This record gives C-alpha cells, sequence and structure tokens, in this order.
DNA sequence: ACGCACGAAGACCAAGTCAATGCTTAGTCTAA
C-alpha cells in the first residue's frame, strides 16, 4: 500500500457509495489521507459535523473526502480499526499484550498500518502513516504518532533481562505508562538509576517515545509469548 | 562551500522532537521569518524557504535535499512527559448563554466531544544541546540563527529557549552532513551508518503529508 | 516585543500535577507500606538542570505553573475583562463556533477546514484580539508566546536569569495542606438540628446504621462522605517572573496586553478557587527592557499610544469579525 | 426545511511504578 485510504480497496475491496460527486478541477489532496484527487475521480465535500475533533490532523483545506475515506469514516469501520493492524493478508487486531510484543518483536516483512485507540473510538483509519520498512514501524496512538524500532525494543528487554537477572524480585528499569499519561513515563526507576551502567542508563534514556510506549506493554515480570493475531476483516466487513 | 556544525545550547526544556529535527527546517522557518519583518503576511511562505546559505545535494533522480544533517539530541536530564488540558469553562458558558452572548440551544455540555470537549494530551519535555552538521556559510548561518529564539516546538507556550549557539568549521571525518532524510536513490558512500527506508518528505515544510515520499531516514537518529 | 512581569503571589498558587501520589501523616512523601497513606496532590513540578549543592548539573524538580495555564488565564481575562463587555456594549452575539474558537480555539464550528486567503490572512491575524490566540477552523499561528510561570529559586537561574536575583529563594518552597470532610448526619446532637431533616431522627439513625453496616463490611474485607487526605502547595509570598513576547505585534495588541495586565489582578492563578488559591498582585512590568508599572497599573507617556490604539479598536469591534474568523 | 438536539451504541486489552539537593570560619584602615 502507499496510503491510509489503500486498505480500503485492497484489504476490504469495498466499491464506492453512491451519489458521489466527480471531481472536475485542478487536482487537490484529499482532507484526510492527503490521496490525490484527480479529474474524475470520486468524491464529497467534508460534512464531519461540530463532533469532529480531528481538524489538526487533516491533510489540506480542499474540503474533499475520497471515497475510500468516506468508506474508513464509517461509525463500523472506526469501531473495528480501534486495535488493528492492516496488512496485505488482511486486517489483525493487536489489542492483546502477546499481539503487540509479537507486532514490536517480529514485524511483519510486507507494508501495514498499526492501529490504537486511546479512548472509546477515535478517528485512525486516515492519519498513520504507512510503515514501508519493518525496522521503523509507525504507531498511531490516539492523538499521538509513534515510531517504534524493533531493535531498539529487542535491545531494552535484553537490558531489563541483564539488570533482573540476579535479583529475586522483578522490578523494571524504566517507569512506563501503557496510557504514556503518567508525569513519571520513560523516566528511569530507583533500580535503574542505582543498578545500571552508565551504558545502559544513557541508552534507556535515548528512546523514542513509541518505543516506551511499546515497552510499557511488553516488558513486564513475565514477558508474554508472542502470538499470532487473528484476522478481523471478516468481522468488519460483516458488520459493516 | 564550507563545512559547519552547527551547536544550540537551551535555557528551557524543548518539546522532545518526535521524528527527525532538520537544520535546513530550521534555517527556512527564519528566513521566512526575515522575510514576514521584511514584507508582511500576505507573503506565499513557499517562496522563501529555500533562500538558505546551504548547498544542495541532487541524486540520479533529480530528487535533491539540503545538506544539512537533522539535530542530535543529547539528554542532560532525562525526558519529562508534560501534562496540558483544554477545556472551556461550563459556568462561564451558562453564564453567556443565559444573557444571549452565546447562540447556544443544546441542553448540556459534552465533555467527550464537541464544543466543550475536555482533552487530555502529552509531550516530552528535554534539555538537550542541539547539534548538526551542514554545507554552507558561516556567516550567514550565524546571522539567520541569531533571530531565532525558540527550538522543536510548542513555542506558544515557551518550550525551547535559546540560550546560545554557536556555528564552527569542523573536518569533514568528525560527521557527515547526511544524518537526515535522504532520497530513495542516495549513494550509499555517502551514507553515515544504517538507512531504514520510511515515509518523509525531503525539502521542508516536513509535515506535509501531500509531500511525503518514501525515504531512507537514519535508524540511529529517528 | 518582550513583556517582563513580576508576579508575587499573596496567597499559595496550586496547579495541581497528574497522577495518585501518596503522603503518611508525618509528611513522608509516598510512605512505604508499614505506615498509613493518603492521597495527595502534589504541586507542578518541571524536572530542571541546576548548580545545587556546588554540583556541576543535578536534576532537581522546580515548581511552577504551566505555560498554557498562563496563556488560558491570559485570555480568560481579556474576555472577560474588555472583549466581551466591549461585544455587550453593542449587543453582539456569537454562535458556538465564534465562541468556541474565541474561548479555547476550538474547532468545533466548521471542522472541515477552511482554506485562508492571504488577504484574509493578513486581516485576521491584524485582529486585536483573534491574531494572538491563534485557532478555530482556520487554525492560525498566534502572534503570543508566553512562558511559564518560573518562581524566582535558586534552580531557576539558568532558566530566569540573574537580573532578580536579589529576590531568590534559597530552600524549598512547597508544603503541604491537609484537607478532611465530615459527616454532616454524625454531628447531629438534638431533635432541634434534626427538625429540618424530612425522616427527623429516624432519618438519621438509618443513616448511621447504613454507615456503620458499610464501614464494618469494608473492614472485613458505596463510600461514604467521611475523607481524610492533602494536596501540595506553593508557599505564599515567593515572587515569580512572567515572560511574554508578541511576534510582529500591531499597537491594537499591544494595548489589548496591557489592559489584560492592568486586569490580570482581579483573577487566581491556576487552581484552588474553594480555598482562594492563586491571589497574586503584579509588582512590575517591563516592556522591552522599560519599566511600565506605575502604582496604579500600567500606564506612562510611552504607552498612551497603545492604549489608545486598543480603544479605538474596542469602539469598531463587532462580532461579524469573530464569525468570519471562526468561518461561521 | 435544512439545521440542530439527543440518547444508543459500539471498540474493550488491562503492567508496574510512585526521592530529587547538602555545604566554612577572622583582615580591613586608603572618607566624617
Ligand atoms: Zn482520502
Amino acid at each position: 500500500m502507499r496510503y491510509p485510504s489503500d486498505v480500503v480497496d485492497q484489504v476490504f475491496k469495498l466499491p464506492p457509495d453512491k451519489g458521489l460527486l466527480t471531481w472536475d478541477n485542478d487536482p487537490v489532496a484529499c482532507s484526510h489521507c492527503a490521496r490525490p484527487i484527480e479529474k474524475g475521480d470520486l468524491y464529497s465535500p467534508s460534512s464531519v459535523g461540530a463532533f469532529f475533533s480531528d481538524t489538526r490532523n487533516l491533510a489540506s483545506t480542499s474540503r474533499s473526502i475520497c471515497w475510500r475515506c468516506l468508506i474508513l469514516r464509517k461509525k463500523q469501520m472506526l469501531n473495528g480499526l480501534s486495535y488493528a493492524l492492516i496488512t496485505q493478508d488482511g486486517v489483525f487486531q493487536i489489542s492483546k499484550d502477546t499481539n503487540k510484543a509479537w507486532l514490536f518483536t517480529t514485524p511483519p516483512p510486507a507494508p501495514f498500518f498499526v492501529m490504537h485507540s486511546s479512548s472509546t473510538m477515535q478517528h485512525l483509519c486516515w492519519r498513520t502513516p504507512v510503515t514501508l520498512d519493518n525496522r521503523l514501524i509507525k504507531v498511531r496512538y490516539g492523538n499521538n504518532l509513534f515510531v517504534v524500532r524493533p531493535e531498539a525494543i529487542r535491545e531494552a528487554l535484553e537490558i531489563a533481562d541483564r539488570m533482573n537477572e540476579g535479583q529475586k524480585k522483578w522490578q523494571a528499569p524504566i517507569f512506563l505508562d501503557r496510557k504514556a499519561a503518567d508525569s513519571g513515563h520513560g523516566a528511569l526507576t530507583k533500580a535503574g538509576r542505582e543498578h545500571l551502567s552508565a551504558a545502559d542508563q544513557e541508552f534507556l534514556l535515548n528512546i523514542t517515545p513509541g518505543e516506551r510506549w511499546a515497552l510499557a506493554y511488553i516488558m513486564h515480570s513475565k514477558r508474554p509469548q508472542p502470538e499470532e493475531p487473528e484476522c478481523i476483516t471478516s468481522k468488519i466487513l460483516e458488520k459493516l | 562551500m564550507d563545512f559547519l556544525k552547527v551547536t544550540i545550547n537551551l535555557g528551557s526544556p524543548m518539546v522532545e522532537p518526535g521524528d527527525l529535527f532538520h537544520l535546513d527546517a530550521l534555517l527556512g522557518a527564519l528566513r521566512v521569518s526575515e522575510v514576514r519583518a521584511e514584507l508582511g503576511d500576505g507573503i506565499n511562505p513557499r517562496d522563501h524557504h529555500y533562500d538558505l546559505p546551504l548547498e544542495q545535494y541532487r541524486s540520479r533522480s533529480g530528487q535533491w535535499v539540503f545538506k544539512a544533517s537533522a539535530f542530535h539530541i543529547n539528554k542532560g536530564a532525562a525526558s519529562q512527559n508534560w501534562m496540558q488540558t483544554s477545556r472551556i469553562n461550563t459556568a462561564e458558558a451558562a453564564r453567556h448563554r443565559s444573557e444571549g452572548f452565546l447562540l447556544l440551544r443544546a441542553a448540556k455540555p459534552n465533555p467527550a466531544g464537541g464544543p466543550f470537549k475536555n482533552s487530555l494530551y502529552h509531550y516530552p519535555l528535554v534539555w538537550a544541546t542541539l547539534t548538526a552538521y551542514c554545507v554552507g556559510d558561516q556567516a550567514r548561518i550565524a546571522d539567520l540563527l541569531s533571530q531565532c529564539r525558540q527550538i522543536g516546538g510548542r513555542r506558544g507556550v515557551g518550550c525551547g529557549r535559546v540560550a546560545g549557539f554557536s556555528v564552527e568549521v569542523v573536518p569533514e571525518v568528525e560527521c557527515t552532513w547526511a544524518l537526515r532524510a535522504m532520497p530513495d536513490d542516495s549513494e550509499q558512500s555517502i551514507l553515515c551508518g544504517e538507512y531504514a527506508l520510511a515515509m518523509s518528505a525531503l525539502q521542508s515544510p516536513y509535515w506535509d503529508r501531500s509531500l511525503h515520499k518514501p525515504a531512507l531516514v537514519p535508524t540511529s537518529l529517528a | 516585543m518582550q513583556i517582563e512581569v513580576l508576579i508575587r503571589n499573596i496567597t499559595p498558587i496550586f496547579s495541581a500535577a497528574p497522577g495518585s501520589y501518596y503522603v503518611s501523616l508525618d509528611g513522608t512523601i509516598n510512605p512505604p507500606q508499614g505506615a498509613s497513606r493518603f492521597p495527595l496532590t502534589r504541586a507542578r513540578t518541571m524536572t530542571v538542570v541546576a548548580e545545587t549543592g556546588d554540583g556541576v548539573a543535578k536534576a532537581v524538580p522546580l515548581p511552577i505553573v504551566p505555560g498554557n495555564t498562563m496563556r488560558n488565564l491570559l485570555r480568560r481575562t481579556m474576555l472577560k475583562d474588555v472583549i466581551e463587555p466591549a461585544l455587550r456594549d453593542k449587543s453582539a452575539q456569537l454562535s458556538i463556533g465564534a465562541y468556541a474558537t474565541a474561548y479555547a480555539g476550538n474547532s468545533s464550528g466548521n471542522p472541515d477546514g477552511v482554506p485562508s486567503s492571504f488577504d484574509e490572512i493578513v486581516t485576521m491575524r491584524a485582529h486585536p484580539f483573534l491574531g494572538l490566540f491563534g485557532g478555530g477552523p482556520r487554525m492560525l499561528q498566534g502572534r503570543l508566546m508566553v512562558d511559564s510561570l518560573y518562581p524566582i529559586h535558586q534552580f531557576s537561574q539558568r532558566i530566569i536569569g540573574s537580573d532578580y536575583i536579589n529576590d531568590s529563594i534559597k530552600g524549598g518552597i512547597t508544603e503541604i495542606v491537609w484537607t478532611r470532610r465530615n459527616d454532616p448526619i454524625l454531628q447531629l446532637g438534638s431533635p432541634d438540628d434534626a427538625a429540618v431533616i424530612e425522616g427527623g431522627a429516624q432519618a438519621a439513625n438509618d443513616w448511621i446504621t447504613s454507615l456503620l453496616a458499610t464501614t464494618k463490611a469494608k473492614k472485613g474485607k458505596g463510600r461514604g462522605l467521611k475523607a481524610f487526605n492533602a494536596h501540595e502547595v506553593v508557599i505564599a509570598g515567593v515572587k515569580w517572573l512572567w515572560r511574554i513576547n508578541v511576534d510582529r505585534p500591531s499597537e491594537s495588541q499591544i494595548g489589548l496586553i496591557l489592559l489584560a495586565l492592568n486586569k490580570l489582578a482581579n483573577q487566581r492563578i491556576a487552581g484552588g478557587h474553594a480555598k482562594d488559591y492563586g491571589r497574586f498582585v503584579i509588582e512590575d512590568v517591563i516592556l522591552d527592557g522599560e519599566s511600565v508599572w506605575t502604582p496604579s497599573g500600567v500606564s506612562g507617556q510611552a504607552t498612551e499610544q497603545f492604549f489608545d490604539a486598543i480603544a479605538e479598536a474596542l469602539d469598531g469591534m463587532t462580532s461579524s469579525e469573530f464569525e468570519q474568523f471562526a468561518a461561521s
């Protein structure tokens, strides 16, 4: 895939809705997924309504929405893709911690989109940049766009295991929060501050926010075993 | 035309950039500020943000980037997760609704969404010395950076004040300008370290998603 | 244009820090499991590097007021003291989109995302109020860049500077205030007290019996009114420095900022409305290195032009400008 | 008579943390 809207016609294969206008002016980017809207394509003027609180993430002021985004803005699409991973084969659910560990330790090779919501249901279909290479995974968490490097996650897990190797009571070296909301998120704990070497402390302080978020779901006393997430595109298509 | 190292010292913590913070983008922003002060706010910003004292690298396919590496982030302290909210005072809005200042017929506010939504967001704050490498004019770059006061982002709330800056000529062997978003078909010999393929813009502005292209992004800098 | 406001808080300033933090009776933050723990709401502390105890660099927390809080306080002061009375004098009425844009810069009025022509940008960014605080569906870049309220402390020397060294405080400036909530039913003492209650003695008896049963069940393994806890505040009397910069300000915008600074003393800082926290008095206002704060507020021969410009702007201000800015 | 009000609803996994700062010892005379 190339664009967030490309997930529709490639893994959902949903035909465009009826009654959509046809573009007849100089091409302009979509207001959601930044896809160009060329002459002869199907679009619709923006009618997001007063309850749309994602104006800051709009690609442009074209006020035009391509049919793929019009599909992606349906309630069944927003709810189904709350904790989704959209790859070529299908849409997978990464809600469970084991799924997150598998994704951030053994990512799929193909381009994919990573979905995650910080509340009941949020606009995430059209805000996630594509992950071209598995070594640089871009994850959209609520209003935060994260960059996760699997090698950094593996190195941090190795550091935590080596620091907790001797002590019988397991204790995390770095303070992390699943919601990425705590005031101490990403800061070293007392055990990390006074039981780790200078190189390990410098590495743990110099990780990206996305890596902290991922370790908040992976790094624990009993590391979850990675497992393949289930196929979810069937459920979303049936509910639509 | 000359090889440079740009060092920026902070007097206040800055927002830790989620993606690469590029020297050329900052220079373009400062140039746009200069042309705004000289002409006004009616200018097109895209007509003046390439007039920078930096020489360009052009690849086989014509894709070109500034020779200005992304800023290196070395943290003098652990990153602090800063919390900010947003809310409209409900009692004040109710008073205005009663007095006719506000034309709202709805009975209740909705903190979950709508005009009276309460929102919670976070961004990290870091104390760092900003060092980056570029090829250009020392005098003009130093002049442009003289008017720069804040670094990174969230400047409206005063994040990332500049205590000072320094521009020095350094040997080429120290560190190259390549630590940035290079075009897809860039030559391997000029790349410093491992380069992962990802989607990013090659010219400022870097937040414009319509300008995003597949590019080689340094793994040891993102 | 640099504005330096020297603020001394008469009452303690309480900006609640997110998180569930505990404290013991003796005052130990996060006491161990051995002793009793009570919830604590600490003040907003920012990790800063400083030369503490003759050290080269120490990351010590500094109790501050967030810059976004100061920005919103300035916006509310302008709205409630100059903008709203001026619009009321014209009997102006604002829609929900315009009002949301004016009071929080919320794009809910027109979340479609509206393009802005260069002439429109020039006209609107020159607005006396909406130009300073960008936002709305258009969502411009505001000309106002307000810094956080850093206290004049030993650890804030590298953030504030050495210009106000005479007012610095060496020791800690945080204190713990304990609160308590009592069940009013348990404080009844005579049938005259229970006369106002419809159930009289029977209702109070049932209330007390329910409380006792709930307490016994909780001890063995619905929450009552009784509660004991504390919240941490910055001690009163500490001086603060507020730095405000306006990028390319017009005369009207500077006049509005000066008017807000004149009326800023009537407002509160951060939270604590119930306990009258955050009360402060302006001590000095500095405009581009020139002191302007007279005992009768911001005045002088060098600021009459700003006041005249803002008065003229208020005379001709209409709600149509707000509607156009909010694309309503 | 399109615009706005207002409930129902649909995603639904789920840990480990919560200090960040202590530090010593007597010469000057050159304005009333
Ligand atoms: Zn689209």
